[PDB]
């Protein structure tokens, strides 16, 4: 069977990411996703309707607010009895729980797996996307994250398996104290089919708007590099790359963007890649489909008003 | 208290890895070595708390091969008191797993009577992101992942952590270890006279079996291929071809 966590946040469950994760490890047997958390009724609801999900288990309770760590992974090895696979998708809240849930078991963890080629043997891309390493574990119960851009979210049309109920545990070594939530009204950039990335280049805050507009004129998502975040011009929480959020979109504009190893860990595998710079020697040049070398501050605008 | 700091011998960050035409592994053959970014971060945080009459002594450890040891010297360098290095690997190709350097950084903080270990989010290298959560976990301690901002105060900790979505505040109980985020601090550089100092500095070379652990892979590697090459690239002539190209 196959335990997975599902990737709740504010009592909303992400449909995306635990739809991706339940497509990716659907080949392994029963996918039960377990929903955590203070309000995690309404999510139990919308993980129950994923085509492939073989039932739900629901634990709403104050102790899994915010899914902290200890409590959360104390849940997880609790249940992880019946199950030969538990996994998730790869996401802070994942990344948090499942290496500790491992130890607890006495395992290794299998972090970013891009393919699971059968029950025991998966694939995970090292050395900041740079190789890709087929492992097999010879554990007993693979605990791992799948990396959700490398899959498709299957599901909305699901046979609405059951909702049951579970217990608890508390090792009162943490508390939440508080939450700095960005505003994030347009495609979030892990689900988004399109992503317009700005860098250093834009030089200022005010100028990452015309990033944003070229963006909402595609109704894509806004991405940015580490320079972009360090500077101010955008929230950390859009930054692509290899300590951000990988994606992989359908379309991926870098604007302003050199292409350092870095943060092509987060983006090369998207479709089709298109890199404006002035410097027609940046390393993203390389790598883009279509590549145009000018002034981001005309040609962006220009491009905004032909599309 | 006693700060541990894990630092680790990888590829330097800039260098692209090469993969050999037959699925042995990454080239590390004759590639620069250097400390893992996260791991600086997390050095010059542990010497931030010295500053501050938090912490007494901070250890640095590596575990590895041989040449880690110059690693090391870089940690004393900057500002730690002494170091460990626990020799595990006999060739630089044989990574060992966060579990395995999860339950000896546990020996050798039960040993050193550490009460706070402050490692980076990822090492550059194996991507895992899981050490920090195995350590906290075998030794039963509370976790601060991503961390942003480490206001340690008294029996306990309050650490602002970069999840997704924003920032989001915790408060641990002090025996705890904690995992930097590129955003903690901007990491300080040593100078020739205290890279000198730093080589006068202990440094107690162990093994393995020291701690009773045995560096056995759970993770058998079959093969390491490189990535999908993409196709060409064509550079276009104006915004027009541009959209003009589908
Ligand atoms: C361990 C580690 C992890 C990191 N993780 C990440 C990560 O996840 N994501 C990430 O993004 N970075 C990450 N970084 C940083 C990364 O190494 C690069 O330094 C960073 O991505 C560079 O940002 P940049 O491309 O914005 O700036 P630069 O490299 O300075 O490139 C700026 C570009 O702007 C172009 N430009 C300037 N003005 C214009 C203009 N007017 N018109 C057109 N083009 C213009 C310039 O030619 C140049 O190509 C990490 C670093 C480390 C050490
Ligand atoms: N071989 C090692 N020697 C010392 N510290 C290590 C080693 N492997 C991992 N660590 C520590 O654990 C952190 C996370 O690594 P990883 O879990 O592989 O992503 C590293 O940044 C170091 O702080």
């Amino acid at each position: 069977a196959v335990l997975l966590l599902g990737e709740v946040t504010n009592g909303a469950l992400n449909r995306d990411a635990t739809a991706k994760a339940v497509a990716a490890v659907k080949a392994l047997g029963d996918v039960t996703v377990l929903c955590a958390g203070a309000s995690a009724k309404a999510a139990a609801e919308e993980a129950a309707k994923i085509a492939g999900v073989a039932k739900v288990l629901v634990a709403e309770d104050a102790l899994y607010g915010h899914r902290l760590a200890e409590p959360t992974a104390a849940l997880i090895v609790g249940l992880a009895g019946d199950y030969s696979h538990i996994a998730a998708p790869a996401t802070t809240d994942a990344k948090n729980v499942m290496p500790r849930v491992a130890a607890l078991l006495d395992v290794m963890v299998l972090s970013d797996v891009s393919a699971i080629l059968d029950a025991d043997t998966f694939e995970r891309p090292i050395y900041a996307g740079n190789a890709i390493q087929v492992v097999k574990s010879k554990d007993a119960k693979k605990v791992f994250t799948i990396r959700t851009a490398s899959f498709d979210a299957a599901g909305e049309g699901g046979t609405a398996p059951v909702t049951e109920t579970a217990a608890a545990a508390d090792p009162g070594l943490s508390s939440w104290v508080a939450d700095e939530v960005a505003e994030s009204d347009r495609p979030e950039l892990t689900s988004a089919r399109r992503v317009v990335s700005g860098g250093r280049g834009l030089g200022s805050k005010e100028s990452f708007a015309i990033i944003e507009e070229l963006a909402d004129k595609l109704g894509a998502a806004v991405g940015a590099s580490r320079a972009a975040v360090d500077s101010g011009y955008a929230p950390n929480d859009w930054q692509v790359g290899q300590t951000g959020k990988v994606v992989a979109p359908e379309l991926y504009v870098a604007v302003g963007i050199s292409g350092a190893i870095q943060h092509l860990a987060g983006m090369k595998d998207s479709k089709v890649i298109v890199a404006i710079n002035k410097d027609e020697e940046a390393p993203i040049f390389q790598i883009a489909d279509y590549g145009l070398v000018g002034d981001l501050f005309s040609v962006v605008p220009e491009l905004t008003g032909k599309l | 208290m006693k700060v541990l700091v894990p630092v680790k011998r990888l590829i330097d960050y800039n260098v692209k890895a090469r993969v050999k035409s037959d699925g042995s592994g990454v080239d590390l053959a004759n590639v620069k070595m250097s400390m893992n970014p996260f791991d600086e971060i997390a050095v010059e945080e542990a010497i931030r708390l010295k500053e501050k009459g938090q912490a007494e002594e901070i250890i640095a450890v590596s575990i590895g091969v041989k040449q880690a040891a110059e690693t090391l010297r870089t940690a004393l360098a900057m500002g730690a008191d002494r170091a460990i290095l626990v020799v595990a690997a006999d060739d630089v190709q044989q990574d060992i797993e966060p579990l395995a350097v999860a339950k000896i950084l546990a020996a050798v903080a039960r040993a050193e009577g550490t009460e706070l270990i402050i490692a980076g989010k990822q090492a550059i290298d194996n991507d895992m992101n899981a050490t920090g959560q195995m350590l906290a976990a075998i030794l039963g301690w509370a976790q601060a992942t991503f961390a942003s901002k480490v206001e340690i105060e008294g029996a306990k900790a309050k650490v602002t952590r970069e999840v997704d979505g924003g920032l989001q505040t915790i408060a641990v109980s002090l025996p705890a270890v904690v995992t930097a985020d590129l955003r903690l601090n901007e990491p300080r550089y040593a100078s020739l006279p205290n890279i000198m100092k730093a080589k006068k500095k202990p440094l107690d070379e162990k093994t393995a079996a020291d701690y009773g652990v045995d560096v056995a892979p759970r993770l058998e590697v079959v093969s390491v291929r490189e990535p999908e090459g993409r196709k060409a690239g064509i550079k276009v002539g104006s915004v027009d071809e541009l959209v003009g190209k589908l």
